[PDB]
């Protein structure tokens, strides 16, 4: 029952890694949002998201990471 | 405590880098598929082992690895602007009856739009081709924008408004493609409806050509033509068009097809203006003394908003006295006198057809 | 459960170089460490690992212990640097497991749902692909005895991905590669054939030796059924096996016919063109 | 020897907003837009919004703000100096 402080230490150490890898906001970007899951054709789970950039590029990424689909539509 | 570690384990999945978007162009062999980055370099890579090329096909939006660039995951359809043109909402519905006149403007547009949707058999019963669009114009009288706005939430079904402004897109005004990019979901979400205000300034003539910003205009027009010039059937989309004048559009638009029907508004009759004041006099409560024809016979040759706003302005001009309820006395003065000032700039409002 | 495991040369060397670690100080027993596996699917893959100091008394041949702080924070080290890596079990150098190796897996079953133990071999001798794989499972028995754990053998294969291929493929510097079609298949006919001879030979030598010495059980159980599976197919003709003979003869027809066709094409082109350029070079220069 | 320090001060970049003390977002004409921090030599209250600044584009720090913006030599043609032709 005393391991709650130990888990508090591992979430402080890993959130310290969230302080060094947030991962930091630097480059400005814009979003494109969608929901997906992969049946095959074995079965797995997950979700994806899309993004814009300041360099005009676009990327296909497993769902953010860090904050979630909570907000927003892009 | 445990949920925080869950968000930590969430972050243990996030160090994995996001892949690169891709469009599968065509294919060569099972290890080689023509693909291009959004920035233009074309590649041929291998797939992952779960997929069949029936799950890919040429001309398919996909994703690639960040190093091997291998085909892994995908989504068929995406875009930014589409749904964000949907969300404008008009109170009514019942605003249908709140536009006052006019019947053959009101009623015919129902037969022009509604019945095509529900009963295309009644088109093939006679054999007539379905009208795929509609056109308003003006502004004698007014209401071209609200009657649209009203019918959108009235007719219900699916409708998507086209904001006429941002299309120019600053750099590289090629955004006529976005109409296809919008038409593609109009072929997906079909049926769906489109209102367009201001087709005239995007109706550029290239009459006597000049400078630069006209060239991007006329080019953005060529697609609008070809999109309706198909090679395609847009019938499940209903294109509604209204603007200042139906003149500069050049004859390409002015023919049916692109412009399916001729509908417009004129100065509402004082008989119909008698009704336009009711929907103005409804939301305002006063002392019970009213003669509707008084303002109708005094105030003459106006528009619904012009009447209403000044009628409300009269109530606002009359409430300047700080008293609450106001008889038409002030209104038989204010609306009379105030609109006289408003009819000073009624000059030069009469435009070609 | 676990069907087959993929053992890279990196984990094997990671045990053997630790056999140099405690081998220079010696002496007896074996090299035991914690296995880091990667499970993408029913087929198991192995990438990295780490070894922990281990000692086992003989007195008391059933006494064993490992350092959990080493397993804990180093897993915290390797999971940190690589989030894909996790412990799928443990390993030891054998060569033959003593009966005490079961409880090691039973202790680390709290870490992983199923811990597969990998016996390895530091000194290559016989008979073939080294090491071994045993998965922890409860098979009970057909005799209805109280449930006991006899580890089932998991087939092990050697593979790599990219960089682990780069290192060893340059490190061979020994024998010709492959070469495809000539020496390859026939040396495999020697190895797989002859190592298959002495395999079942020594294995049938154990079949009779276990009946001669080592009873009980020993014999039972699987002896009668397994040996009858050996007696399933003798298997000779008559009849249809005679039909397969000249049918196989009819199969070699086409390929050897094609062989004579390549002979005519290769002889035509090469001989004609060479004699042309030969007689021409001689008559023009001479 | 004086080259290595201050040489990476590229690129001249205008800022956008500062939500709180540590954070800034800066925007350039290279198309690079970044929400990024400062070098400790720069105080928060001494800086203006939409201000051309120097930056080390590796960290994307705040090196120094530069007042000038536009305009090219048509100014320096229009802008004139020196005396002559007195009373
Ligand atoms: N009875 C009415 N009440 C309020 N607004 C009205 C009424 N009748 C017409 N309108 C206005 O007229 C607008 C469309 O006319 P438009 O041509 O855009 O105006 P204008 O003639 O001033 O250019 C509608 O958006 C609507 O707001
Ligand atoms: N058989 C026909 N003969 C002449 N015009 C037609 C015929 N069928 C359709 N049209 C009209 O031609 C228009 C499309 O013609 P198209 O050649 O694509 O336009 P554009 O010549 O501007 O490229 C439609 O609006 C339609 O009204």
């Amino acid at each position: 029952t005393h391991e709650l402080q130990a888990m508090k230490d591992k979430i402080k150490e890993n959130s310290e890694k969230i302080k060094v890898n947030k991962t930091l906001p630097y480059l400005v970007s814009n979003v494109i949002e969608l929901l997906d899951v992969d049946p095959n054709d074995s079965q797995r789970k997950g979700k994806c998201a899309v993004i814009k950039t300041s360099t005009r590029q676009t990327y296909f990424l497993p769902v953010i990471g860090l904050v979630d689909a909570e907000k927003l539509k892009p | 405590t445990k949920q925080y570690e869950k968000s930590e384990n969430d972050l243990k999945a996030l160090q994995s880098v996001g892949q690169i978007v891709g469009e599968v162009l065509k294919q060569l062999t099972e290890e080689k598929f023509i693909v291009k980055a959004t920035n233009g370099p074309r590649y041929v890579v291998g797939c992952r082992r779960q997929l069949d090329k029936s799950k890919l096909k040429p001309g398919t939006r996909v994703a690639l690895d960040m190093t091997t660039l291998t085909i892994m995951r995908y989504l068929p359809r995406e875009v930014d602007p589409l749904v964000y043109n949907m969300s404008h909402e008009d109170p009514g519905n019942v605003s249908y009856s709140e536009i006052g006149g006019l019947s053959e403007q009101i009623r015919e547009l129902r037969e022009v739009i509604e019945l095509p949707l529900t009963n295309p058999e009644l088109f093939q019963r006679v054999g007539i081709i379905p009208p795929k669009g509609c056109l308003l114009y003006g502004p004698p009288g007014t209401g071209k924008t609200l009657l649209a706005r009203a019918v959108a939430s009235q007719l219900d079904c699916n409708f998507l408004k086209v904001v006429s402004s941002s299309i120019v897109d600053k750099y590289i005004g090629e955004s006529a493609r976005l109409i296809r990019e919008m038409f593609n979901y109009a072929r997906d979400h079909q049926p769906c409806i489109i209102f367009m205000d201001e087709i005239d300034a995007i109706g550029g003539r290239r009459f006597s050509e000049g400078t630069s910003a006209d060239r991007e205009i006329q080019r953005t027009l060529m697609e609008l033509l070809n999109q309706m010039d198909g090679f395609d059937t847009l019938h499940r989309v209903k294109m509604i068009m209204a603007t200042n004048r139906p003149d500069t559009l050049d004859p390409a638009l002015l023919r049916p097809g692109r412009l399916d029907r001729k509908i417009h508004i004129d100065l509402p009759n004082e008989q119909a203006r008698l009704d336009i004041l009711k929907i103005h006099a409804g939301p305002i409560t006063k002392h019970g003394e009213i003669d509707y024809e008084a303002i109708v016979k005094l105030s003459d040759g106006f528009n619904g908003a012009d009447l209403r706003n000044v009628c409300t302005e009269a109530g606002m001009f009359a409430i300047r006295a700080d008293h609450d309820f106001v008889v038409q006395e002030d209104f038989m003065k204010a609306v009379r006198k105030v609109a006289d000032s408003k009819k000073l700039e009624s000059k030069l409002d009469y435009k070609p057809v | 459960a676990v069907q087959k495991v993929v053992v890279h040369p990196l984990v094997l060397l990671s045990v053997v170089d630790h056999f140099n670690r405690i081998g220079k100080v010696g002496n007896q027993k074996r090299v035991v460490g914690v296995l880091l596996g990667s499970w993408q699917k029913k087929v198991l893959d192995v990438s990295n690992s780490f070894a922990v100091p281990f000692d086992e008394d003989d007195k008391d041949d059933s006494v064993w212990f490992l350092d959990h702080d080493y397993l804990e924070n180093m897993y915290g080290m390797f999971k940190k640097v690589n989030a894909r890596e996790r412990i799928v079990g443990w390993y030891h150098t054998g060569p033959k497991l003593h009966k005490n190796d079961i409880a090691i897996n039973e202790l680390m079953k709290r870490y992983c749902p199923n811990s597969v133990l990998v016996i390895i071999d530091v000194k290559p001798k016989d008979l073939g692909l080294p090491t071994e794989a045993y998965i922890s499972v409860e098979e009970v028995h057909d005799d209805g005895t109280p449930t006991s754990k006899t580890f089932e053998h998991v087939t092990s294969e050697i593979g790599a991905e990219e960089a682990e291929e780069v290192g060893v493929e340059h490190l061979l510097r020994d024998i010709k590669d492959t070469t495809v079609g000539t020496l390859s298949q026939r040396i495999t006919n020697q190895v797989h054939g002859l190592k298959g001879l002495n395999s079942k030979l020594l294995d049938i030598r154990s079949y009779l030796e276990k009946v001669a010495t080592g009873k009980l059980p020993i014999n039972h159980q699987i002896i009668y059924q397994l040996q009858d599976v050996f007696n399933l197919l003798p298997d000779v003709s008559l009849q249809e096996f005679v039909k397969a003979f000249y049918l196989k003869t009819n199969d070699q027809m086409v390929v050897v016919y094609l062989a004579s066709l390549i002979r005519s094409v290769v002889a035509l082109h090469n001989l004609i063109n060479n004699k042309i350029a030969n007689r021409d070079a001689e008559k023009k220069e001479g | 020897q004086s080259e290595q320090p201050l040489q990476v001060a590229r690129c001249t970049k205008i800022i956008n907003a500062d939500s709180e003390d540590p954070k800034y977002i800066i925007n350039v004409k290279q198309f690079a837009k970044f929400v990024v921090d400062l070098s400790d030599q720069v105080a928060p209250t001494d800086i203006e919004e939409g201000m051309r600044v120097g930056v080390d584009r590796n960290k994307y720090q705040i090196h120094i703000p530069l007042p000038p913006k536009i305009d090219p030599t048509v100014t320096m043609m229009q802008v004139e100096e020196k005396p002559d032709v007195t009373y």
